[PDB]
């Protein structure tokens, strides 16, 4: 389970995670604000 | 012994296990860089399994027609095997007390125990007599061989009193389930070719041999 | 030696039978690391209380749906109570993780460091919440009648029986759901519909549970 | 079916085929033919056992068995082709 | 002797090695000081000649490393098959295909990206597929979209077991190195076995499924009204209409009178002027060849007997 | 040494002829525990004792009234006067409450022998209470204990285990016939193969129901026939 998180923990699976949270945060806000152009 | 013994069986084939006429053609119980399900312990009770459930089912699946010609039990029963409910595109029977998921339900629950307790002793010989399971772990203790577990269950009336006794019933198990589980085969692919009972199919080969057999049903 | 979960099958090695309801059954091992097991324990001990509270809550307003006593089923309860009583859900949320949100964090920051809400910080309380063990928070105020602080065999057979009990209302909810989900009746009239025909009204023939049926 | 021409080119094909093999006019399991198309004494690894005096062993039947049914069915459909 | 020959638990199934990059190296296991080690990783992942020196073990990791491809594949087919079953026309296209387009591929809408459903037709709107599967769908007999969400589970079931082989044939019982150099057995068995024995079933499918439902479908029968494949699979009178000669079962088979089945194996060449494709009977009476050919060939190279070719 | 259930069969090691009825028959393996054994030979003693009561029960109220059917004998319309129609659930108060008693008392012997084994008000009045099981005293009026009590003991297990199985027989020959158990008896002889469980096996003669004062009581047979 430790080797299992370190796995986790390793480049390639953190940035999956990482841009996966990213891009959902930024599809979600798009979808609930649609065409935002300016502030 | 039987025809196809080989050289290269004789080997391993030295006849202490029950039913070695030296017959293993495709080399499988050759213990040499052995592995996985093709190994010796696995095999031989993996036959003694498949013989046992076929020496119940050649019973099984033979005796409604019997008794329904004897007039023992009334048509309504008297149904074929392939028509009982285990295959519905074949037939099914809607006599039943439930109906057959529900009772597939109970034979899940009951067969999971039957079978994950028959497994252990197989992987941990010896350890279905150790947990409480109701008292009954005192008679699950079984022997040091997972095909033969006997005790005071299994074997209730104590037969195969010595080893050279007890090796002829050995003998005559396998011998009875390697039968056994040819006619159920023979059941199977009789069923496919005439779509008929196994007892109406033995009727018609004594009432007309000739016009009643495998080469006569191609047609 | 201890009865485990698969009869046959050793126990784990991070599971001694020393916790409550400790039957050697971590198959994907996800509380091999001990402060894991500790949080995981704390957090198998919260759900199965408040599942127990839960089971009680649907089994009693059940009763009373059943008998002609007017209690919504728990599926429709939330709508009703709103309606009903003309109660803002909004207000109503935002005050529950207030109390939740106060009562948690502190929950929380004892399980980071054990004893540490008895600092008299809390209105001076200091004894009522030092904690006893981890997810055993007894004192005067969790434990007001000394259960726990009187006979530790019995206070060892209790936690056995919460940890069993707790586990089977957990099951039993998921029950509730899956069944609500399956039939859309409430679970006493599920009952009712079995006792009546259980050979012809169970899961096999609800038209959902097995799709081949 | 029986005694009908089908029927007995089939016979006499598995017939012929069993019969060289069992009298060394066909390759076997312990006969193999060299490059020259001779037959010298092969080296079976199963090796199977036989009584029969030639130790015509069972793999010997079925493969024989194969050849002849071949050799008929081809005989059969070539001649019913040719319209004989 | 060609025999099955494995070792026992060779390798330790834990998490230790996955989070030490670059353990199948010497050189990479001592960790990265320079980002070429990363490139390095990667680009000597597969190349096990270069990772050691056994042939043995060698072999064990590609025929693991095959069984991982062949699951990779598994669920990808399950996908298509299942977004035929639930994100696709082809139900719609079955009844008009010559206008509706194939589709199984629909997008969310999200930052305007709709517009890339297109109106294909059959009141769907999707993305116009151009991989045929609509086309190898029917022609297979397939006529519900519960045919293809049940074949996408299989391929799963499927997927899962290729996975599990290759766990189990490279940490539990990893073939020997002399169970590998086994060519002639390897060979007869994919000559006869894999590909007669796969061209003989697939003859079995087409024969009782694929020619009659594609007949029925070409005849202008509407897909909700034909028989559905085990009703002709359990019915010889509706074969015997279809198909004289199924009437007379596998007799003619038997009696060499293949003549009689002539109206199922066919020799048409050309084209099906319905549906612009190759005739189902000239596919099928081609399949049973092709297994018959394979069959002897796998029947070729010597094993555990005398009679045979050594290569 | 005794005998036993079978010819060749080894008594089990826990079996050695203590108890009366020892046949060295355990097949399932209940008895290898000392407290089970126990608990389990008190359960085969009540069993014993209530089905000699039942089969007796069952043939005396045959002889005496053969018009009255004992598997349909608790409904309160076939109760004898001056108890027809009685209000049930008044009758089930006065067994709940006496049983109730006697069935702890007892129960306590078990926990603790020889704990109750005194009257509780008038003190003085003791049972002997030699074996557990075996209260005596007022429950053995005549004295038949000071004799062989062990070979009595014996007969008593044997006769307790033969009503057992007759008793279970008078309630399927019950449920398959319709009939009481010198009336089966009686149909047999009338006919042996016109009637018998060939024939009379695949009918359960019980309704489903039946109403009593009000209320529904399910009632089933012990295998799926015809009902
Ligand atoms: C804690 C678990 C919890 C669960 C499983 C549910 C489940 C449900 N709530 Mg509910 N609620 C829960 C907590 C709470 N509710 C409410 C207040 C209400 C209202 C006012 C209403 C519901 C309603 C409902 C039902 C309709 C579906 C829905 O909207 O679900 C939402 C919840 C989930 C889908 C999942 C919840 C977490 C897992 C449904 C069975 C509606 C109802 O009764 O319809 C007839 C409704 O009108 N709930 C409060 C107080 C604010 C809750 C907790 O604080
Ligand atoms: C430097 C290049 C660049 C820039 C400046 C932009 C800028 C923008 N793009 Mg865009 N885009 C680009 C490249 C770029 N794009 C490329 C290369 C592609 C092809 C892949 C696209 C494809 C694309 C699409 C499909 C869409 C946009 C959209 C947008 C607008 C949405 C703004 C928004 O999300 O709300 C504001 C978001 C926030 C304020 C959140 C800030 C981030 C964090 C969470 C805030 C934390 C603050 C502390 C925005 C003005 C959307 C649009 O509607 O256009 C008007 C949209 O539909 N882009
Ligand atoms: C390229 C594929 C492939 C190959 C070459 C092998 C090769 C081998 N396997 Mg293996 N295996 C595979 C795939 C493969 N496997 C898959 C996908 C699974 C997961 C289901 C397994 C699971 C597995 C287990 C659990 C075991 C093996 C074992 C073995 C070894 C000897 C057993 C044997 O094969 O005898 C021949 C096989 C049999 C006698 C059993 C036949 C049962 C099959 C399922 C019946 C039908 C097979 C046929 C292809 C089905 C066609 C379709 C059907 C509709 C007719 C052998 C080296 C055994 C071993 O390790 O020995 C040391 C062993 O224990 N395999
Ligand atoms: C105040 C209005 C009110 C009303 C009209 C009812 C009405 C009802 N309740 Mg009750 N209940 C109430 C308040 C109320 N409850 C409160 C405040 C509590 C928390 C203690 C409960 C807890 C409760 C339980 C545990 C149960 C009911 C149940 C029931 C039903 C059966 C009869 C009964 O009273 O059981 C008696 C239960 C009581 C708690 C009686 C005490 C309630 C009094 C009124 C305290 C109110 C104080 C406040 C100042 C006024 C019935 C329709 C039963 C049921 O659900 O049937 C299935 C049931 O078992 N209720
Ligand atoms: C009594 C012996 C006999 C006779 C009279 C025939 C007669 C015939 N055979 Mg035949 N055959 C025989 C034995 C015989 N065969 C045996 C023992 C075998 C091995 C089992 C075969 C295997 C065989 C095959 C595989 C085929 C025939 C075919 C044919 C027919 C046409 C051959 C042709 O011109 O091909 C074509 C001439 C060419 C120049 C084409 C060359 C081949 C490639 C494509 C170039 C023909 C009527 C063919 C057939 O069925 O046609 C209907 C064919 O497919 N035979
Ligand atoms: C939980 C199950 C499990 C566990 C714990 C292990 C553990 C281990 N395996 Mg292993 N293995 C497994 C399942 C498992 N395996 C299965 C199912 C297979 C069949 C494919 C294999 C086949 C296998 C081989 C052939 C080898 C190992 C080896 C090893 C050891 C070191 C390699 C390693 O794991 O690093 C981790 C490696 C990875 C995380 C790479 C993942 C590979 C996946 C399948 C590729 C997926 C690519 C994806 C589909 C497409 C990407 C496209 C892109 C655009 C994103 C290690 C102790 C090696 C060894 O023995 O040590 C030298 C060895 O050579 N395994
Ligand atoms: C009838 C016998 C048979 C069959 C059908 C196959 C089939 C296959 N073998 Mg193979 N093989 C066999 C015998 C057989 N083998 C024998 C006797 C040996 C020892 C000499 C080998 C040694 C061998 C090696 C070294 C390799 C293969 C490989 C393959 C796969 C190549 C991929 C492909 O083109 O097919 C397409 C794929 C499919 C059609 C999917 C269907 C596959 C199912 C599971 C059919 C079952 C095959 C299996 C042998 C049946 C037994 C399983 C049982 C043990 C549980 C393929 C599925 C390659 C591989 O890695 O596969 C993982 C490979 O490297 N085989
Ligand atoms: C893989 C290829 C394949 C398969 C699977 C089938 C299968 C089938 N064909 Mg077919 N066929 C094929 C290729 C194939 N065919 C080819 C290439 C041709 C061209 C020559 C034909 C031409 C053809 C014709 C003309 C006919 C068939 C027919 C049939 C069906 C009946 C077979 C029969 O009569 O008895 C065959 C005997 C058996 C299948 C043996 C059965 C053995 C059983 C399954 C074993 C069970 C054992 C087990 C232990 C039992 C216990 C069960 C458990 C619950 C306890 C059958 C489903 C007939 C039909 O359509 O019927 C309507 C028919 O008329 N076929
Ligand atoms: C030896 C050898 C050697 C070499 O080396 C190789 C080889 C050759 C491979 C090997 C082998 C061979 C063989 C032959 C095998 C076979 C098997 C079988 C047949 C089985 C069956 C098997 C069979 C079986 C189990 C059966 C079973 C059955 C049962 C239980 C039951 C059933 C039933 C009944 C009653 C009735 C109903 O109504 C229905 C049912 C439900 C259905
Ligand atoms: C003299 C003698 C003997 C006898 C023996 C015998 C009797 C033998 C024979 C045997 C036999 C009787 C053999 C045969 C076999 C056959 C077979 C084995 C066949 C097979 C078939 C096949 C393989 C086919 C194939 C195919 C198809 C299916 C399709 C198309 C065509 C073809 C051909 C390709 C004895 C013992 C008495 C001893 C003393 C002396
Ligand atoms: C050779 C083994 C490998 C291939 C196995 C193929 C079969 C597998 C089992 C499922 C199919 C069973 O085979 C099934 O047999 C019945 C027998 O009544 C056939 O039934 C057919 O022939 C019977 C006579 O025998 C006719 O009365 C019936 O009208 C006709 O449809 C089904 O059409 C066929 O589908």
């Amino acid at each position: 389970m430790k080797d299992f998180t370190t796995y986790l923990s390793t480049a390639p699976v953190i940035a999956t995670i990482w841009f996966t949270f990213t891009a959902g945060l930024l599809i979600e806000i798009n979808r609930y604000f649609p065409d935002p152009l300016v502030f | 012994l039987y025809v196809g013994a080989s050289q290269s069986s004789l080997a391993y084939l030295d006849g202490s296990l029950p039913g070695d006429f030296g017959f293993d053609p495709l080399g499988l119980l050759d213990p040499v860089n052995s592995g996985g399900f093709i190994e010796p312990k696995w095999l031989q009770y993996s036959e003694v399994i498949h013989a046992r459930w076929a020496m119940l089912g050649a019973a099984g699946c033979i005796a409604p027609e019997v008794l329904g010609a004897a007039g023992l039990i009334p048509d309504a029963t008297n149904i074929k095997w392939f028509e009982s409910g285990v295959i519905p595109p074949a037939g099914s029977y809607n006599g039943y007390w439930a109906d057959p998921y529900t009772i597939f339900f109970v034979e899940i629950v009951a067969m999971q125990f039957a079978e994950l307790r028959r497994l252990q002793d197989f992987r941990y010989p010896g350890s279905m007599g150790q947990q409480y399971f109701l008292g009954l772990e005192a008679i699950f203790k079984g022997s040091g061989d997972a095909a033969y577990p006997g005790g005071p269950f299994f074997n209730l009336f104590n037969l195969g009193k010595t080893e050279a006794a007890m090796k002829e019933l050995k003998l005559k198990e396998i011998k009875n389930g390697r039968l056994a589980m040819l006619a159920m085969l023979g059941y199977g692919a009789q069923a496919v070719m005439t779509g008929k009972g196994p007892f109406q199919n033995l009727v018609e080969h004594l009432a007309d041999p000739v016009n009643n057999n495998i080469l006569t049903n191609f047609a | 030696v201890r009865p485990v979960w698969f009869p046959g099958n050793p126990p784990p090695a991070h599971l001694d039978g020393s916790l409550a309801g400790d039957y050697g059954f971590d198959p994907l091992f996800l509380g091999q690391e001990p402060q894991t097991l500790k949080w995981y324990v704390q957090a198998e001990l919260v759900h199965g209380r408040f599942a127990m509270l839960g089971a009680a809550g649907i089994i009693l307003t059940s009763i009373g749906a059943k008998v002609g006593l007017g209690f919504p089923e728990w599926y429709d309860a939330g709508k009703v109570v709103v309606e009903k009583n003309n109660i803002d859900f909004p207000t109503l949320m935002v005050i529950q993780f207030y109390l939740m949100g106060w009562a948690e964090t502190k929950r929380w920051y004892d399980f980071k460091n054990p004893g540490s809400q008895a600092d008299g910080s809390f209105l001076g309380f200091t004894e009522e919440f030092k904690g006893l063990e981890n997810g055993y928070p007894g004192g005067r105020f969790f434990d007001p009648m000394g259960l726990s602080r009187g006979d530790a065999a019995k206070y060892q057979e209790y936690k056995q029986k919460e940890v069993k009990n707790g586990r089977l209302a957990m099951i039993a909810c998921l029950g509730f759901a899956a069944q609500y989900a399956a039939t859309g009746k409430g679970p006493l009239d599920n009952l009712a519909d079995h006792l009546a025909d259980p050979n012809h009204v169970n899961f096999a023939t609800n038209g959902v549970s097995i799709p081949i049926a | 079916f029986i005694g009908s021409s089908t029927n007995l080119i089939m016979v006499a094909s598995t017939t012929a085929t069993l019969a060289a093999a069992r009298f060394g006019l066909a390759p076997t399991v312990k006969k193999n033919t060299t490059a020259g198309l001779k037959l010298v004494d092969s080296k079976n690894s199963a090796g199977v056992i036989s009584n029969d005096p030639a130790g015509f062993t069972i793999v010997d039947v079925l493969a024989m068995g194969a050849a002849g049914h071949g050799l008929g069915v081809g005989i059969v459909l070539g001649l019913k082709g040719i319209g004989a | 002797k060609v025999k099955i020959a494995v070792d026992r638990n060779p390798v330790e199934t834990s998490f230790e090695k996955w989070a030490k990059p670059g353990h199948f190296s010497r050189t990479l296991s001592k960790g990265p000081n320079t980002t070429t080690w990363i490139w390095n990783l990667h680009a000597d992942a597969h190349d096990f000649d270069s990772h050691t020196s056994d042939l043995e073990e060698i072999s064990r990791k590609v025929f693991s490393a095959h069984f991982g491809q062949l699951g990779i594949i598994f669920i990808w087919l399950s996908g298509m098959y299942f977004h035929g079953a639930r994100f696709s026309n082809y139900e719609a296209w079955l009844s008009d295909p010559t206008h509706i387009k194939p589709s199984a591929q629909v997008v969310w809408p999200i930052v305007g990206q709709e517009i890339l459903n297109g109106d294909v037709g059959g009141g769907f709107q999707g993305i116009q597929i151009t991989s045929g599967f609509f086309q190898l769908w029917r022609a297979s007999g397939i006529t519900s979209e519960l045919q293809l969400y049940t074949t996408a589970i299989g391929g799963l079931v499927m997927a899962a077991a290729m996975f599990f082989a290759g766990w189990f044939h490279y940490h539990k019982a990893a073939p020997k190195l002399e169970w590998f150099q086994n060519v002639e057995s390897m060979l007869n068995h994919h000559l006869g076995g894999l590909l007669g024995l796969g061209s003989l079933a697939w003859a079995g499918h087409q024969i009782h499924v694929s020619l009659p439902v594609n007949k029925l479908l070409d005849a202008g029968v509407d897909p909700k009204e034909i028989p559905l494949p085990h009703d002709l699979l359990l019915n010889r009178a509706i074969m015997a209409d279809l198909y004289p000669s199924f009437a007379k079962g596998i007799a003619p088979f038997f009696t060499l009178n293949w003549s009689e089945y002539s109206d199922f194996l066919t020799f048409k060449g050309g084209l099906n002027p319905v549906t612009g494709g190759l005739w189902l009977s000239d596919t099928a009476h081609h399949h049973v060849a092709i297994a018959v050919l394979f069959l002897v060939a796998g029947h070729m190279y010597r094993t555990n007997w005398g009679i045979g070719h050594s290569m | 040494d005794r005998k036993l259930w079978a010819p060749g069969v080894v008594a089990p090691e826990y079996l050695k002829g203590d108890l009366a009825g020892d046949y060295g028959w355990d097949p399932l393996g209940l008895g290898a525990d000392p407290t089970a054994l126990k608990w389990y030979r008190q359960s085969e003693l009540q069993h014993a004792r209530w089905a000699m009561l039942g089969v007796a029960g069952v043939l005396v109220q045959e002889i005496v009234k053969p018009d009255v059917y004992f598997y349909e004998a608790g409904l309160p319309q076939n109760l004898p006067e001056p108890f027809t129609n009685i209000n049930m659930g008044g009758l089930l108060a006065w067994e709940f409450i006496l049983m109730h008693w006697v069935e702890v008392r007892r129960w306590q012997d078990y926990k603790n022998f020889g704990s109750v084994n005194e009257d509780p008000i008038f003190k003085g009045n003791k049972v002997p209470n030699p074996e557990m099981g075996y209260p005596g005293g007022i429950f053995d009026p005549f004295g038949f204990s000071k004799g062989n009590l062990k070979e009595l003991q014996t007969k008593e297990i044997k006769n307790g285990r033969l009503a057992m199985i007759a008793y279970m027989a008078f309630i399927l020959q019950a449920q398959a016939t319709g009939k009481g158990p010198l009336a089966a008896l009686s149909a047999h002889l009338s006919n042996p193969f016109g009637n018998n469980i060939l024939k009379n096996i695949g009918t359960c003669t019980v309704p489903h129901s039946v109403d009593v004062q009000g209320l529904t009581i399910p009632l089933t047979c012990l295998w799926p026939g015809s009902q």
